[PDB]
Parts: C-alpha cells; sequence; structure tokens
RNA sequence: CCUGGUGUCUUGGGUG
C-alpha cells in the first residue's frame, strides 16, 4: 500500500513524494536516515611530523570532517565487534598523507586528493576521499610556505552519527506536508491578511487549494509527505534511502527477537 | 609492578587502538591516562 | 530562564570550539658565590621532600619535551635548591595546574639579565563548549 | 582562521569552494550571484562562505620557527 | 554521595531563610547543578552564570 | 571531565536487558515496557502503528531524561488478547509495510536511472 | 643528547646542559626544545 | 614498610 513518486533525481540528491503511510514512519525515516545509516570516518591520526602554522588538533579535527567513500560499508564490522587484536584489514581502512614546500616563495596548498589509500578491506569500493570530477582538488586542509612540512597517518572506522556528527551520510532533508494547510496543524499569524503575508510552498501547485466553501473534513488525514534527501557523497543518494529502510528493520527485527525470547 | 609509566597500546573494546600511559596498577584493573581525549580510564589488564 | 539549548552537531562540526594556551616560567636563583639552584631530573635517593606526582616524562635536561600530553600535578620542570649544613638537595620543581590538562607545546631555553638559566613551557589544549558553558549576543 | 570543512548548520561540505569563490570575485561578480553559482541555496550555508575570515594568509608571513 | 541523601544548597548573598533549603540528590552526568525551575524563585537564582 | 562516552547512547552494558517487562497489576491486563539504548526513533514508529488498532486501548511512553537514551512505554489491551503479542503483531506490520515501501523505490527508482 | 633548535638560523645541535645556553652558529641567545621521539594521537573530534 | 610540606601581604582587573 505505500506509494513512492520521485519528483527529481541525480546522484546526490533525491526529491521524492512519499505517500499512503503514518507521519510517524515518514519521520522516523528522516530521523534514520540522519543518525543511523553507517559511513566511513577517520578516527584516528598518528602526527609523526607538523610543523606548519595550525595546531595539530586542529589539522586532525579537519580530517574527521572529509567524506570517504562508503559504499562497500555493509559487509565491514565495527572495531568494538572484532575479535582480533589491535587494528587489521578487517575493521579499518589506514590512509596516508605527505606533503612539503620547496623553494623560498610560493604557497603549497595541501588538498584532500593527497590522501593515498595505504591499506583496506580489498577489493571492496571504500576509503577513498570522494572527489566531485577527476580535476577536482578537493577540501582545503592547511597552507605551507617554504620548508613547513605535514606528514601524518590517519585510521578510518565505521561509526554511526549518533556518536559524532562526521559519520552522517546526509545534509539537510528537506521535508513539508499539506501546503494549503488543510488539516489545520498550524494556526497563521498575520496582522492584516493570512493569505497575502504567507509566502506559498514550492510544492503549492501539487494539491489543489480548499474550496471557498468547503467544511472542514475531522477525519482527514496527513497523507502524502514530499521530501528531498541531499547527500555529502559518502553514499550515493539512492543508496541512504535504500539502507535507511533496511537499518530501520533490523532494530524493529531486534525487538521482535527478544520478545520471543524472554519467555 | 614493572609496567607503571609505560607507554600502552589497547587492543580489545571500545578504546582500542588508542595510546596511554599506566597511571596506576594497584591489581588487575589499570589506570591508563588516555592521550586522546582528556580522561583517565579503569580497564582490565587482558586489553 | 535565560539558559539555551544548543545544537550537538553544530558543536561537532566545529561551532563556537576555541584554543586555550597556558605558559609557565621559572628560573634558577643565586643564594651564594657558587651557590645556584640547578635545573635536573632530580633522583629520589638525594633529593628530599619530593612532589607526589609522576616524573616519568622529563628529559635528562630538567624540561620536558614538546608533543607529550600532561595531567595535573606532573612535574615538567625540575628544579633543585640544596640544603646548607651527602643527600643535600631539596626540590622545587613546578607541577602543572591541577585542574588543567593538553599537550606542551613549544619550550623555551634562554638565559636573563643576569645570566642564569631561564625556562618558559607553554601549554595548549582545546576547550569544547559543554553544558554550562556562557555566551552572549 | 581557515574556510571550515562543513557548514555548521546543516552539515553540507563547503571546504571545496573557496578557491572557486575568490576567482568568482575577480570577474567582477556580486556576492550574492557568486554564491548562487555555486549552488549554495539555503542561508546556512551562504553565511559560511560569505563571512568567513581568511587569517591563514596572515599568519603564513611569520618566517617559519625551523 | 548517593541517591537521595539530603544535601543543604544555598546562594550567596542569604538575605532570607529560604536561602538555604534541603534537597535530595540525583547524581547525572554534565558539570552544572541542576534544579527544577520552580525553586528559582527563593534562591534569586537564574541561568546567567 | 563529566561528559559520558557519545558510545553508551547504543552499545548496551552486558548486565542490562534491551527490553524489560514488568506488571501493571493495579489495573487488568496492563504492562510497562522498558527500552534501553533507544530513542524516539523507534518509540514514535511503534506508537502510531498500535494505536490504531482495535484491540489496543492505552498506549502512551515517555522519554523521562534525554540525557539517558532510554524510554519507558505503558500499553494495555482489552481482556481477549494478550498486550505482548500484540506488541509482537505491531512489529510485523511495520517490517512488512517497510519491505513493501522499499521494494516500490526500487522499481520506480531504475525508471529514471 | 637532547636535540635543540636555533631561533634564528634554525640550525639543530645538542646540549649537555653545563655548555653556554647559545646557537653554536650565530650565537643567537633564544633556543627551542625539539619535538619529542613518541608518537602522538588524536581522536579527530 | 606504613607517614607525607609549599607562603604570605597588598594592589589592580573581573563574576552574581
Ligand atoms: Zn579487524
Ligand atoms: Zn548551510
Ligand atoms: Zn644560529
Amino acid at each position: 500500500e505505500p506509494k513512492v513518486n520521485i519528483i527529481n533525481a541525480q546522484d546526490d540528491e533525491v526529491e521524492l513524494m512519499l505517500s499512503d503511510v503514518n507521519l510517524s514512519l515518514a519521520n522516523s525515516l528522516r530521523r534514520t536516515m540522519l543518525a543511523e545509516v553507517p559511513t566511513l570516518a577517520i578516527d584516528l591520526v598518528e602526527i609523526k611530523m607538523n610543523t606548519s602554522v595550525l595546531a595539530d588538533e586542529f589539522i586532525s579535527h579537519r580530517l574527521g570532517l572529509i567524506p570517504l567513500v562508503s559504499e562497500d560499508v555493509e559487509e565491514m564490522k565495527y572495531s568494538r565487534d572484532c575479535t582480533c587484536e589491535d587494528y587489521c584489514d578487517e575493521c579499518s581502512v589506514v590512509l596516508e598523507l605527505s606533503a612539503r614546500h620547496e623553494g623560498e616563495e610560493g604557497t603549497t596548498d595541501v588538498y584532500s586528493s593527497s590522501l593515498i589509500k595505504v591499506s583496506g578491506p580489498g577489493n571492496l569500493n571504500v576509503g577513498e576521499p570522494v572527489r566531485r570530477d577527476d580535476y577536482d582538488q578537493g577540501i582545503l586542509l592547511c597552507k605551507l610556505r617554504n620548508h613547513q612540512e605535514l606528514n601524518i597517518r590517519c585510521i578510518a572506522k565505521k561509526g554511526i552519527a549518533k556518536e559524532h556528527a562526521k559519520w552522517s551520510p546526509c545534509s539537510a532533508i528537506a521535508f513539508e506536508y499539506d501546503p494549503h494547510n488543510k488539516l489545520k496543524h498550524t494556526d497563521f499569524w498575520f496582522e492584516v491578511d493570512a493569505k497575502k503575508e504567507w509566502p506559498d510552498s514550492k510544492y503549492a501547485t501539487w494539491e489543489e487549494p480548499p474550496k471557498p466553501g468547503e467544511v472542514f473534513d475531522y477525519k482527514a488525514k496527513p497523507n502524502r509527505f514530499y521530501m528531498t534527501v541531499e547527500t555529502t557523497g559518502s553514499l550515493k543518494a539512492n543508496q541512504v534511502f535504500s539502507r535507511g529502510i533496511k537499518t530501520l528493520q533490523e532494530k524493529l527485527a531486534n525487538v521482535l527477537f527478544e520478545l520471543e525470547n524472554s519467555r | 609492578d614493572p609496567t607503571l609509566n609505560k607507554t600502552v597500546k589497547i587492543r580489545q573494546g571500545g578504546y582500542k587502538g588508542k595510546i596511554g600511559i599506566v597511571k596506576e596498577a594497584n591489581g588487575d584493573r589499570f589506570r591508563v591516562e588516555l592521550h586522546n581525549p582528556n580522561k583517565t580510564i579503569p580497564i582490565p589488564c587482558s586489553f | 530562564e535565560d539558559s539555551m539549548i544548543m545544537n550537538q552537531s553544530s558543536i561537532d562540526r566545529g561551532l563556537f570550539r576555541s584554543l586555550f594556551f597556558r605558559s609557565y616560567m621559572d628560573q634558577e636563583k643565586r643564594f651564594g658565590i657558587s651557590i645556584v639552584e640547578e635545573f635536573e631530573k632530580p633522583t629520589r635517593a638525594t633529593t628530599l621532600r619530593l612532589k607526589h606526582g609522576t616524573y616519568e616524562k622529563l628529559d635528562e635536561d630538567g624540561l620536558i619535551a614538546p608533543g607529550v600530553r600532561v595531567s595535573g600535578d606532573d612535574i615538567i620542570i625540575g628544579k633543585t635548591t640544596p640544603i646548607p649544613p651527602y643527600h643535600t638537595k631539596r626540590d622545587a620543581s613546578t607541577p602543572l595546574r591541577s585542574t588543567e590538562n593538553g599537550i606542551v607545546d613549544q619550550v623555551l631555553l634562554t638565559t636573563n639579565q643576569e645570566g642564569l638559566k631561564f625556562v618558559k613551557v607553554r601549554m595548549r589544549t582545546t576547550k569544547v563548549p559543554q553544558i554550562g558553558d556562557k555566551f552572549a549576543s | 582562521m581557515i574556510i571550515p570543512v562543513r557548514c555548521f548548520s546543516c552539515g553540507k561540505v563547503v571546504g571545496d569552494k573557496w578557491d572557486a569563490y575568490l576567482r568568482l570575485l575577480e570577474e567582477g561578480k556580486q556576492e550574492g550571484d557568486a554564491l548562487d553559482e555555486l549552488k549554495l541555496k539555503r542561508y546556512c550555508c551562504r553565511r559560511m562562505v560569505l563571512t568567513h575570515v581568511d587569517l591563514i594568509e596572515k599568519f603564513l608571513r611569520y618566517n617559519p620557527l625551523e | 554521595l548517593m541517591d537521595d541523601d539530603p544535601v543543604l544548597f544555598n546562594r550567596q548573598p542569604s538575605l532570607h531563610k529560604m536561602s538555604m533549603m534541603a534537597h535530595r540528590v540525583k547524581v547525572m552526568p554534565y558539570s552544572t547543578f541542576r534544579l527544577n525551575l520552580s525553586v528559582t524563585s527563593p534562591y534569586n537564582a537564574d541561568f546567567d552564570g | 571531565m563529566n561528559a559520558p562516552d557519545r558510545f553508551e547512547l547504543f552499545i548496551l552494558p552486558d548486565d542490562v536487558p534491551k527490553l524489560k517487562i514488568t506488571p501493571d497489576s493495579r489495573v487488568p491486563n496492563c504492562i510497562i515496557i522498558k527500552f534501553e539504548r533507544e530513542d524516539h526513533t523507534l518509540a514514535n514508529l511503534l506508537r502510531e502503528e498500535l494505536a490504531l488498532y482495535p484491540d489496543v486501548t492505552f498506549v502512551a511512553y515517555k522519554v523521562e531524561h534525554p540525557l539517558f537514551a532510554n524510554f519507558v512505554m505503558r500499553l494495555q489491551t482489552e481482556e481477549g488478547t494478550r498486550p505482548k503479542q500484540a506488541l509482537e503483531r505491531a512489529c510485523a506490520s511495520i517490517i512488512n509495510k517497510l519491505k513493501t515501501l522499499d521494494h516500490k523505490f526500487n522499481e520506480e527508482w531504475n525508471i529514471k536511472n | 643528547g637532547v636535540k635543540y633548535t636555533c631561533g634564528a638560523c634554525a640550525h639543530n645541535f645538542s646540549l649537555n646542559k653545563s655548555d653556554p645556553v647559545r646557537c653554536k652558529e650565530c650565537g643567537h641567545r633564544v633556543i627551542y626544545k625539539a619535538r619529542t621521539k613518541r608518537m602522538i594521537q588524536f581522536d579527530a573530534r
């Protein structure tokens, strides 16, 4: 019975209409995509040399925020659940960076494209810092002048956004419903005339205005939820919507398991 | 005890892979002053 | 009553985060013709009334090195003063403030106007906004 | 100090758009239009680029201490 | 110190007797003291520092 | 210094059950379910679903304090049905609706590919 | 013994505390300790 | 093999 109608689509954002579901399910889907869809992100930085003007943990802090390709992350384990001694190939990706400026003039800009994957759970496509094109240098990390060097080793780990926002696959999630306020869930503030002073939703033409005579349907419920899921490139937009649903299933499944085992 | 004040790496648990220093080693439960957040934790010797 | 809710994810991405720096200064004092204090890592056998904290982060020159994390009551500058009339000296070392932690960032070594040795140790840490911190428009 | 990696409020990556923004200003575009071309539509993302102050160019002038 | 131990709570300046009342402890994370909001008035307390 | 570990929101201690059912013997056929290491995310989803069933006479939840990731739900059903069984039914319904919903998105997605 | 750094000319050298506090190269009287041998880790949070 | 001491007097700037 739930129906979906995709209004627009591209690699990093999907705009869609969701219908024939309960408000609570639309909201729980919104929350799950923001908070519980796993991704991969740097979580340990070993600084062997940093003679730049930026403080050590300042640079380390920027590193944690770099979005990494997380496509095959479902087959990867959490570090806290792995049976091994220290890290290994099954629970972490190791990245390395080394930059230096030779010459007495000019500035060497250190970009996220200099992050080199060194090991990783082959041959899974995980751990490369996301790029828009091939000639795109990416995210600015630091800047170097003559004789200043930066040589760091980064450990990337699987995590969820509940622990730290760097693991979130979404950015914003636009979300709205009932553009003409037929349900009367809001009571509009106005100075003179409520209709002229409030702007129209960008989905005003997707539903029909209330007729001037029409009585209030006290049985009507919210039923069409338009949302747009933008991502950072760490996951493709279609994967986020799919894995949001998948993750929410196992959580309910885990609850169902516990009831039939507690007797 | 011969392991106080020597540098340590943690190989199991939620703090697996982190550097620390043995601050106090009374018995079985160690006190590692973790480097990474400003906190000193109680931890078992198997780890 | 004039408190405020802050978005935890904004804090995670760096909102209102700040660096904090503290510098400690010390120098050798003169008490006589050849009676001067001395920077060193004090041995427990030869120096009385030692502090309760750890001395294991000092190098052989009596000074801690940049990059080492320190916690409260750790000694970062070892200095002794001799006892007038072996086992002749008394500790005059400087511990980190009990309520603080962070990383040693830089250590200045020089001499003062009177020619004795003179050190400064700057410590840096990062303060992350949390419940109780104060803000204003 | 240097351009933030993420927008504080919504999380969209903005740390890869700083160089593109300075170049557009040389070509005479106005600030509002430059942000428009970069597709920074929500005003949370716009504040990040429009109001950042690049102090790292000043700190680099102090001749390295090694 | 443990749950439901009584403690004496106090804000200066102690202008009258309800500047010092006994509360029951509840141990909690984070470093501020928590008060139910309806006791701010007798202490003439607020949360601006 | 007193900030708790953020991973404590979802990682269950070994001596702590994920789920705890106790009776409310003050009224007939009423249980209190305490959910550990969970949020509004799970709770609101179950709550609305349950309320549309004809044999559920009372359902409610509260997150008692946001600094602790738990919530407690109260569920009373009429004499015929056993509350704990009814909860299982609500769970399976939603798993089915999301399975269907995932399928219909996949189909619509390839057409736009 | 202990690595130092000249505040003017950046030459590196060691001193076994009893030596006078100056740079061998330029005579500068402000010097700095070099960083520890130990590895430093940060959680990138 | 238990005990285990680090200053004062001011002044100035601040918080409610
Ligand atoms: Zn592993
Ligand atoms: Zn924004
Ligand atoms: Zn020199």
